[PDB]
């Protein structure tokens, strides 16, 4: 079974240098040609670059030629992509894709790449607790002012997972603010604790957040 | 080259049938693939070369056309289908993608539940108050949202998200938060949530900040 | 001979399926019942998403000409994901070929596309279907892992096939790495047993298929088509593949050992784009037990008697000997553009006669272009060549041209008589056709006449109708309706007698028969069984004395036959027909008595005695021999007279010569019958007392090989006579000789050289050519001019090398060829002339020291060249004399032969000898 | 008076005139069954029948239209004429003949048509980009060969199916070379892009404009392509006033006739054109390729020649398909292609160096015999052609054309032309076998005296059952009278053995293994000579034991051909010209040379003997080509100058000659200098 595995996006100041790797398994990795393809914010997707099996030929988006490099290493199954002079239309989630004969047959997970003169900044986790009665309490955690995405929210560390809701970030001057919230029972809250756990990989923080009545 | 993709969006009700159409500027042959992405997924090839499709796609999904005109047509539409599709043309350099549609599926109508947040303490302490307002588990994706602060409209400060589509109940959730200043929240004693929303007369959840 | 044209069972399908590419006979163990397979690959079908799929149809050969699919399949195509080809059944071409055994029926689809799971690529793998009595089998092994063009992904698999003996399937796949092509080969046991249909990729334990080959064999395409045979001796069937464009588009065909895939023979076409292996075909023509390979080259060209290239199409045909030493013979088409290279195949035994045979297609013959199959017998020697019948098209080009034979199938007996048909495809017009063979009846007549010798005063029949009596004689009809097969107990013939032929063309009518007053008589004789040679007789009369002049001339006494048709033919319109070499003229002389002294007995006194005109015959060559033969007559005279004489094939006689008023012009006939060889002369049939006749019979003797010493003729001369009707034999020998004159010759490449040579100039140890001198080449050779070859000859070179103490010429090499080996007694390049990249003025052998050469020269042809180059460069310092200026000189070298020994050891044998002197003029030119 | 029709015409008046041509037969009573009957002309004029009853038909040749020879191409207005006769008048009598002649010459600036068909393939991309410079180029160079050429142009890049061209596996395929970072063109089959044009420039720009396709199959479509440009006239622009020159540039070898059969492709390429409107052929994708047989038809029929512009690794397939498409060329191309000027002219050179006819529409019953001359006034029998012409030489064919037997009464026309050439001579061919009086009779059983018989040619002659002198003896017993002239000398035979002496004629009575002709039984159509256990080998007919030979053969026995490509060399020389030619075979040449062609020669002096005759005569005015006009066309070498004799480490024979001015001169003979032979003779000889 075909495996595709991008990794090395992050945030990059303006006119940086960035490189993404993309490992592959499964498959005769040398016997097939690779592509990076790009989401762009506006959900729209946008051919990269391709590699031909044996490295040999390249191509590239006509914006992007000159600035970008792909490679790959045939022995080492890993596929390359050594972005340099990037711009704030570079921002986008890359993915490595395999072919077939003109389709992307295969394609990776993603790896989120931000270019932006903003600053690394964690998240300040807020707590949504109801006002001073039914069968069933709703309950939050704001997360707010954090750069860049992505961040993940887990209630009681997974262990919830019936009754929540992660809204998309929205950006708002350079930083973003996402809400999260969990229907629980009203019998069981404040009785057991509901716990927001937030975590920001670009800052290596996480945020436990116990939700407590007002 | 330019790829057309219409329509843009698409709302189908469950059992009925629908088609997509792309167009390229010039002539393709046979040169277009079509792809559905869903929520925090990557894109799946679900036809190529036009017409043939892949491994594990329903046939359902038919793909058909030539140079200029290319149609992906899904018979009875089901739940599991929701999504966005793209076209991508594989003729000349670069490689281009259509714009892409959304499909949406139809079901009942669900009216909100609406729950409505005061700013915690520890927010109020670094001197910022965020009022949060959630909008769960409703039908059409449609929906209304104003803050009323002593009873007047603000638009300054608030801030929505609304979910994608639920893949188990084809419902949607939104969020609605408004931020303030600590200072100019403590000016204001009734904070207001109003969802107008089809099922009816808009819902309304409040918070009195001196109760 | 015995294939109608008449009454064929014609099949055909649906217009534009192109039925007819292929045709095969299915005979299961299940029945009684046989069936004719027609493909048609542009067939549509039942098979949902699929078109011009092909298809194979079975028909019933008793009447009931509806054709019918064979369920291989209904469903459309594989499916991964759905509606999506994991195969493409269409356009594939099913029925492009077809073959089958027994219970078996197993169809090509050479254009059948797959999807591999491993990449989006559509293949030409190429496939078949297996139909097992009800059990459905997919034989694919050419698809695997193997994906592409580099691979088995583009082996097409399919446009050839056969079965081994017992039961190994022989699948072509021309289109294999690179279109080198591949024989693939499994026994169709294990692809029934080990399939899994969840697996398009199955490997069998016994698949045996051609090796990857090297670039150098690229686009050959060895599987284009091919047949099976006992090629390496005994055991397993070998499997015999054409390569068509093998051997720089020449083409070729590779005999495979059965089980091991090595090649076992390689036979090669002559000419470029002949296509030699577009029909490969197997069978033991010579009814030996050995399968030989017949090899159709269809686009051949041939040379017109005008020099035009023509092309007919070529049958190669090699035949089987047990050393593997392939003999040939070459078949071709008479008519331009009349492919007779498109196909080959097995017609069995056609006449029921002990040899296997074939029918050649040539399907774009004839005005109207048609399509012509030719039909022959094998011979013990070979194939006769010749046809002596066809089956043509019946149906004139839709769009297209039918191509009959373009496909074909025989060597089944499908009717009750074992006499095979011809399956003869005719794709250009979505038809097959059946034609069947008739029974073939020998039919032995004889015609005897008792008083073969006529006395015109013996009168004792009786006329009916008058008082008076009449001179006359018993003439005698019998038949022998000899069959093999299934033919009719009761056979009917119609024979007609005809007496004295020669003179109702407008002469007196001499003889009569007595109850029907005329000249002939007829009769419908029931022969039966063969061997019941049961006869009639009638009574001729001479007519009256009184009236008709003649005495000498013979009266003459015919049969003439006709087997009838209808009353001899079964219920299925099968009629039967005589045996084409056998003759349905028979004929008795009679004569009158003349002379013969009162005893009324004709006593001849035949003598034959002769005159040669040459003496001798010379070995190695076609030497005229003429010899007077002189026929005598000192008694009575004789009856159908004629010259016998026994002849040695090599022998080969001209005629009776016209150039001698002095001798009598007799005809003259030759023939071969039952183990001889002979020349008949005709000496006048009513031979009479006292005739000389004296006439010259002229041959060429080739005799070549190591044979008697003499050539013998043996001569006698006869009659039909009452008495003494052969002559002593006079015994004539013609001595053979050895003759064998060998000229030499040589030259020296310059005739002469000049002194004054740019930049030459002495070293105390020269090197490289430029400070050692010019290069000379002396050519010497043995020339065999005469007839006689010989075994052993001796080329004697004698080289001037030392004028004084000057070393003059210094050989750089001996360039020997022709079974030649030179032995030196003095240093050959004393000098280390490491060069290659090639009394005073007589400087003689009698002058300068010479180093002695001889050369064994081992066996030679007449006309061969036996040649001995030295090659050899003149030294600076022993040409520029430091004494007193120089002088010219003739550099002499000298050959001399001798012929020793001759394979003809026992004939005269005289030495050959004779030398010649070849010389180089060194001179300065400027002074 | 009695000579040969006295006894084989005497029964028929279309025998007498089938038997011989010095016979005639007197009519009207003349010689009314007088005595003597049919012998000679002379004896029956001398015997009362000088008048023209005589039926005394002759052969003739006459011309019927002989429109002189052009010197000039560009001379337009009459039609420029390459040949001199050019409609014949020939008339036949059985077992006759007679002579005519054809002058062919190389006409100087006769203009040309060329097209320049082009590999596709993406190989030749380079070749596409450094032909820009091309056409305009060509035409120049070509200005000294004529003052009007045109230019044309098209492409190949095989037939559009499955096995040949990527399959179309994918879409990616359907507009490839994806696969590289580039992009090239689907494939076509053959196409037709710029028809021939004086506008010359055009070719450049077309050329510029064009771009190559992927192939997988590495075998070209180049034999559909060449057949479509050489049958295709009407698009491809060849006027038929003009040489026509197909250029096939490859840098492969090609498919050729049933490899088609991986495609499915069975039908047989009728050799037609299919090129539609689109300037495309259509049946690419369904006919067969053509055969060599085909190409070979259809260019020598149409007149066009082939030129293979082919690059080195591939040349020897196309040498030896040459040697089976008679009348083509091949060269070397460079790998950049900017030989094909020199290619070409060079091609174009050797095209007009050779004079050769061809028959069309010969009939089974006549014969024609060539002599060619080749030099001077001298014949060489057994050719078609002649070898080693300059543009504006001569060439002078001798043609005996004879008639065996007595063929149907119909009017044929004998097309002979050199190949390659638009004119032609067209010999009308008729057989006057039919004495008027033949067809001047009216039988009516009555008015043979008093019988029942039949009447031709002024006497009566009775038929069997009624036959005699006149009217007599119906059957035999009348006969014992009358004595009569059954036979030679009156040496009393019957009748020469197979025969009896009937009332003044003899009948034969034999019907046995064939016929018996003439009044005394003389002809026997079954007794001749055996070559190899058959009658003249099967190549003849007899009569009265004279075989007739069928065409192309002659002799006693039928054995031997007229046919010379038997006994031709690979360098188009027959004998290699050292040699005779003799029954398809060749007679050795006194210095000893041997082999079917005279090949080898290991006795003959080394090659700088045979050379310096050449230097001898071409530069120094002496020697036997000097004095035989020779030289100009026997030396197609190259022979230069040179101050020095240098060391060039090559294959440089080094010859040398002392002179009539008692004068050394060395040379050197090098070879193959790109397939051309180079002589370097010394500017300074040695002297006294």
């Amino acid at each position: 079974e075909v495996q595709l595995e991008e990794s090395g996006g992050g945030l990059v100041k303006p006119g940086g240098s960035l490189k993404l790797s993309c490992a592959a398994s499964g498959f005769a990795f040398s016997s097939y040609d690779m592509s990076w393809v790009r989401q762009i914010p506006e959900k729209r997707l946008e051919w990269v670059a391709k590699v031909s099996s044996g490295g040999g030929s390249t191509y590239y988006l006509d914006t992007v030629q000159g600035r970008f490099t792909i490679s790959r290493d045939n022995a080492k199954n890993t596929l390359y992509l050594q972005m340099s002079s990037l711009n704030s239309e570079d921002t986008a989630m890359y993915y490595c894709a395999r072919h077939n004969y003109g389709s992307f047959a295969y394609w990776g997970q993603g790896t989120l790449v931000t270019v932006s003169a903003a600053k690394t900044t964690p998240p300040s986790v807020y707590p949504l607790a109801p006002g001073s009665t039914n069968s069933m309490v709703t309950l939050g955690c704001l997360v707010k002012g954090y750069f860049p995405e992505p961040v993940t929210v887990t209630w009681n560390s997974g262990s919830l997972s019936s009754g929540v809701h992660t809204f998309p970030a929205v950006l708002q001057s350079d930083l973003y603010t996402l809400s999260s919230s969990v229907t629980v029972p009203s019998s069981t809250w404040p009785s057991e604790t509901v716990t927001c756990n937030v975590a920001h990989p670009a800052s290596s923080t996480k945020v436990d957040k116990k939700i407590v009545p007002r | 080259l330019v790829m057309t993709q219409t329509p843009a969006t698409l709302s189908v009700t469950p059992g009925d049938s629908v088609s997509l159409s792309c167009r390229a500027s010039q002539s393709i042959s046979n040169h277009l693939h079509w792809y559905q992405q869903k929520s925090h997924e990557s894109p799946r090839l679900l036809i190529k070369y036009a017409s043939q499709s892949i491994s594990g796609i329903p046939s359902r999904f038919s793909g058909s056309g030539s140079g200029t005109d290319f149609t992906l047509s899904i018979n009875s539409v089901e739940t599991e289908d929701f999504g966005m599709y793209f076209c991508q043309q594989s003729n000349s350099w670069p490689h281009t993608f259509g714009g892409g549609t959304k499909l949406e599926i139809k079901r009942a109508d669900a009216a909100p539940t609406v729950s409505i947040f005061p700013p915690s303490s520890e927010q109020l302490t670094s001197g910022g108050a965020s009022v949060v307002c959630f909008l769960n588990n409703f039908y059409p994706k449609d929906i209304n949202v104003k803050w009323k602060i002593d009873g007047s409209e603000r638009q300054n400060g608030v801030l929505n998200s609304w979910t994608d589509q639920d893949s188990k109940d084809s419902t949607y959730s939104m969020s609605s938060t408004l931020t303030l200043t600590k200072d100019e929240y403590e000016r204001h004693n009734s904070y207001t949530c109003e969802a107008t929303h089809k099922t009816s007369s808009p819902i309304v959840k409040s918070f009195n900040r001196n109760e | 001979f015995n294939l109608d044209v008449d009454s064929p069972a014609e099949y055909s399908g649906p217009e534009g399926s192109y039925f007819g590419f292929a045709v095969d006979f299915f005979v299961p163990s299940a029945s009684s019942r046989m069936f004719l397979l027609v493909g048609a690959p542009k067939a549509n079908t039942t098979q949902p998403g699929i078109v011009e799929g092909g298809q194979v149809l079975k028909c019933d050969w008793s009447s009931t000409r509806r054709c019918q699919p064979i369920e291989f399949d209904a469903t459309g195509n594989r499916d991964y994901a759905k509606d999506d080809p994991l195969e493409f059944k269409s356009h594939q071409w099913f029925g492009a070929s077809v073959r089958s055994k027994q219970d078996k029926i197993l169809a090509c689809a050479p254009l059948y596309h797959w999807r591999t799971e491993m990449k989006q690529e559509r293949e030409p793998v190429g496939t078949c279907f297996l139909q097992d009595g009800t059990k459905t089998v997919e034989y694919a092994p050419c698809r695997s892992q193997d994906i592409d063009a580099d691979g088995q992904g583009f082996c097409q698999g399919g446009f050839s096939i056969d079965f081994t003996k017992a039961d190994r399937v022989l699948l072509g796949g021309p289109g294999s790495f690179y279109w080198q092509g591949q024989l693939i080969s499994d026994q169709v046991a294990e692809i029934v047993s080990k399939y899994d249909p969840n697996v398009y990729s199955i490997k069998y334990n016994n698949q045996l298929a051609t090796r990857t080959a090297q670039a150098i064999f690229d686009d050959s395409y060895l599987g284009y088509s091919v047949a099976v045979g006992d090629f390496n001796g005994d055991g397993i069937d070998d499997f015999v593949s054409g390569v068509p464009r093998a051997a720089r588009t020449l083409g070729m065909v590779y005999i495979y050992d059965g089980k091991n895939m090595s090649s076992l023979y390689n036979f090669t076409g002559e000419q470029m784009a002949a296509y030699f292996g577009f029909s490969v075909a197997a069978t033991d023509i010579n009814g030996d037990d050995y399968a030989d390979v017949f090899i159709g080259a269809p686009l051949f060209m041939d040379r017109g008697s005008d020099g035009k290239l023509q092309e007919v199409g070529q049958v190669s045909v090699s035949l089987q000997r047990a050393s593997g030493d392939f003999q040939t013979t070459k078949l071709n088409g008479f008519e331009v553009f009349a492919r007779f290279g498109s196909a080959i195949a097995p017609l069995g035994d056609l006449d029921q006669d002990g040899f296997n045979d074939i029918a050649i297609a040539a399907p774009y013959g004839g005005e109207d272009k048609k399509g012509i199959v030719y039909i022959f017998n094998g011979r013990s020697t070979g194939l006769n060549a010749v046809p002596s019948q066809i089956l043509e098209g019946q149906w004139a080009a839709r769009s297209m041209p039918p191509s009959f034979g373009y496909s074909m199938k025989g060597a089944t007996d499908i009717d009750k008589n074992g006499y095979p048909d011809l399956i003869v495809g005719a794709f250009g017009v979505d038809r097959a056709i059946l034609y069947r063979a008739r029974p073939v009846i020998t039919v032995n007549a004889g015609l005897e006449v008792y008083p073969s010798i006529l006395n015109q005063d013996n009168k004792t029949c009786s006329l009916p109708g008058t008082a008076l009596k009449v001179s006359c004689f018993n003439v005698r009809f019998c038949l022998k309706a000899d069959g093999k097969g299934v033919l009719p107990r009761k056979l009917n013939f119609q024979v007609e007698l005809l007496l004295d032929k020669l003179k109702q063309k407008g002469a007196i009518r001499r003889a009569l028969f007595l109850y029907s007053r005329s000249p002939s008589h007829s009769k419908n004789m029931t022969i039966s069984r063969g061997g019941l040679m049961q006869c009639e007789e009638l009574i001729a009369y001479l007519r009256d004395e009184s009236e008709f002049r003649d005495k000498l001339t013979p009266i003459t006494i015919f049969m003439e036959y006709r087997l009838d048709y209808r009353t001899a033919a079964d219920t299925t319109g099968l009629q039967p027909i005589l045996n084409q070499f056998t003759p349905a003229n028979i004929s008795r002389q009679a004569h009158i008595l003349l002379d013969c002294g009162e005893d009324n007995v004709c006593k001849p006194k035949l003598e034959v005695s002769v005159d040669s005109d040459q003496k001798k015959i010379y070995i190695g060559d076609d030497n005229p021999l003429t010899l007077i033969v002189k026929a005598q007559n000192q008694g009575e005279g004789a009856y159908e007279a004629e010259l016998i004489v026994s002849i040695p094939l090599q022998a080969d006689f001209i005629g009776v010569v016209r150039n001698n008023e002095a001798l009598a012009r007799l005809s003259c006939a030759f023939k071969t019958e039952n183990q001889t060889r002979q020349v008949v002369c005709d000496l006048g049939n009513p031979m009479k007392a006292g005739t000389q006749l004296l006439a010259g019979l002229r041959f060429s003797v080739h005799q070549q090989s190591e044979m008697d010493t003499s050539v013998k003729f043996d001569l006698q001369i006869q009659s039909s006579n009452l008495f003494d009707k052969v002559s002593p034999v006079v015994s004539h020998k013609v001595d053979l000789a050895v003759l064998a004159a060998v000229e030499i010759r040589g030259v020296s490449s310059p005739d002469h050289i000049f002194l004054p040579i740019p930049n030459w100039e002495h070293k105390e140890n020269p090197e490289t050519e430029e400070d050692v001198g010019p290069v000379v080449q002396h050519i010497y050779e043995l020339r065999n001019n005469g007839p006689s070859s010989f075994s052993k000859a001796m080329l004697h070179l004698q080289w001037p090398y030392k004028y004084n103490n000057n070393t003059l010429l210094y050989i750089l090499h001996y360039d020997i060829d022709g079974p030649m080996n030179c032995t030196s007694d003095m240093e050959i390049n004393p000098l280390r002339i490491k060069i290659s990249s090639l009394d005073i003025h007589t400087l003689g052998c009698g002058v300068a020291q010479c180093l002695k050469i001889v050369c064994q020269v081992g066996r030679l042809d007449r006309g061969k060249s036996a040649i001995l180059y030295v090659k050899s460069l003149l030294w600076t310092e022993t040409f520029m004399n430091k004494e007193n200026q120089n002088h010219s000189y003739s550099l002499k070298s000298s050959a001399s032969f001798n012929v020793i020994e001759f394979p003809y050891k026992n004939l005269p044998i005289e030495d050959i000898t004779n030398s010649t002197l070849v010389t180089t003029n060194v001179t300065w030119g400027i002074q | 008076g009695p000579n040969i029709c006295t006894t084989r015409g005497v029964s028929s008046c279309q025998q007498c005139l089938a038997v011989s041509p010095m016979c005639a037969w007197c009519s009207d009573e003349a010689l009314p069954l007088g005595s003597p009957r049919c012998d000679l002309k002379e004896n029956l004029l001398k015997d009362n029948c000088a008048p023209e009853s005589i039926e005394f038909p002759v052969s003739e040749a006459r011309v019927l239209e002989d429109r002189p020879l052009s010197d000039k191409g560009s001379g337009d207005s009459s039609q420029v004429t390459q040949v001199s006769p050019q409609r014949i008048a020939l008339r036949l009598r059985p077992d006759d003949s007679k002579n005519f002649s054809i002058q062919v010459r190389q006409v100087e600036d006769y203009p040309v048509d060329i097209y320049y068909l082009m590999d596709l393939s993406y190989s030749m991309k380079d070749d596409l980009w450094s032909i820009q410079n091309l056409g305009t180029k060509l035409a120049t160079q070509m200005r000294k060969l004529t003052s009007n050429l045109r230019i044309g142009f098209g492409a190949f890049v095989d037939k559009p199916v499955s096995p040949y061209m990527y399959i179309s596996p994918p879409e990616a395929l359907e507009n490839p070379c994806y696969d590289m970072k580039t992009t090239c063109l689907p494939m076509f089959g053959y196409k037709h892009v710029l028809t021939l044009t004086d506008q010359v420039t055009r070719f450049n720009e077309e050329v510029k404009k064009q771009s190559v396709s992927r192939n997988r199959d590495a075998p070209e479509g180049g034999f559909d392509a060449i057949m479509q440009a050489t049958v295709c006239d009407e698009k491809i622009g060849w006027r038929n006033d003009a040489s026509h020159l197909l250029v096939f540039t490859t840098d492969a070898k090609t498919h050729i006739a049933l490899d088609g059969r991986l495609a499915g492709i069975v039908q047989p390429n009728d050799g037609q054109c299919h090129v539609g409107s689109d300037n495309h052929y259509s049946a690419s994708t369904t006919m067969d390729y053509p055969s060599l047989g085909l190409m070979t038809e259809k260019l020598s029929q149409k007149n066009i020649n082939l030129i293979f512009a082919v690059t080195e690794n591939v040349v020897n397939l196309y040498q030896n398909y040459s040697e089976l498409i008679p009348g083509t060329t091949v060269g070397v191309l460079s790998m950049d292609s900017s030989n094909v000027l020199q290619l070409i002219v060079d091609a174009y050179g050797k095209i007009r160096s050779k004079v050769e006819l061809e028959v069309r529409d010969l009939p089974e019953e006549l014969s024609l015999s060539f002599n060619a001359t080749c030099l001077n006034n001298e014949v060489i029998p057994g050719l078609k052609s002649c070898m080693g012409l300059k543009i504006g030489d001569t060439v002078s064919f001798s043609i005996e054309a004879k008639v065996r037997g007595c063929p149907q009464e119909k009017e044929k026309s004998f097309t002979i032309k050199p190949v390659g050439f638009k004119d032609s001579l067209i010999v009308q061919v008729t057989f006057d076998c039919d004495c008027a009086c033949q067809a001047q009779a009216e039988p009516n059983s009555h008015r043979c005296n008093n019988g029942n018989g039949t009447f031709e040619c002024g006497v009566c002659r009775c038929g069997p059952g009624w036959l005699g002198s006149q009217c007599e003896c119906s059957e035999e017993d009348y006969r014992p009278s009358q004595q009569d002239e059954c036979s030679p000398r009156e040496g009393q035979p019957v009748c020469s053995q197979r025969g009896e002496c009937l009332c003044g004629q003899c009948v034969c009575h034999s019907s046995d293994f064939g016929k018996i002709t003439g009044k005394y039984c003389e002809c026997d159509d079954f007794s001749c000579v055996r070559y190899k256990g058959e009658m003249c080998s099967g190549h003849g007919q007899c009569s009265c034991g004279d075989c007739l030979c069928d065409s192309d053969w002659t002799g006693y026995y039928c054995n031997c051909t007229t046919r010379t490509d038997t006994c031709m060399s690979s360098n188009g020389l027959l004998c290699s010209g050292r040699g005779k030619c003799e029954c398809g075979s060749c007679v050795c040449i006194q210095p000893g040379s041997y082999g079917d062609t005279c090949e080898k020669c290991p006795t003959c002096p080394d090659a700088c003997t045979f050379k310096k005759e050449c230097v001898e005569c071409k530069k120094f005015d002496r020697g036997a080509l000097h004095d035989e006009n020779t030289c100009n066309r026997y030396c197609r070498d190259e022979i230069e100058s040179v101050k020095e004799l240098k060391d060039t480490g090559k294959d440089a024979v080094n010859c040398t000659y002392k002179n009539e001015d008692d004068c050394v001169v060395r040379f050197q003979y090098y070879e193959d200098s790109s397939g051309k032979s180079i002589l370097y003779v010394v500017e300074e000889p040695e002297c006294p």
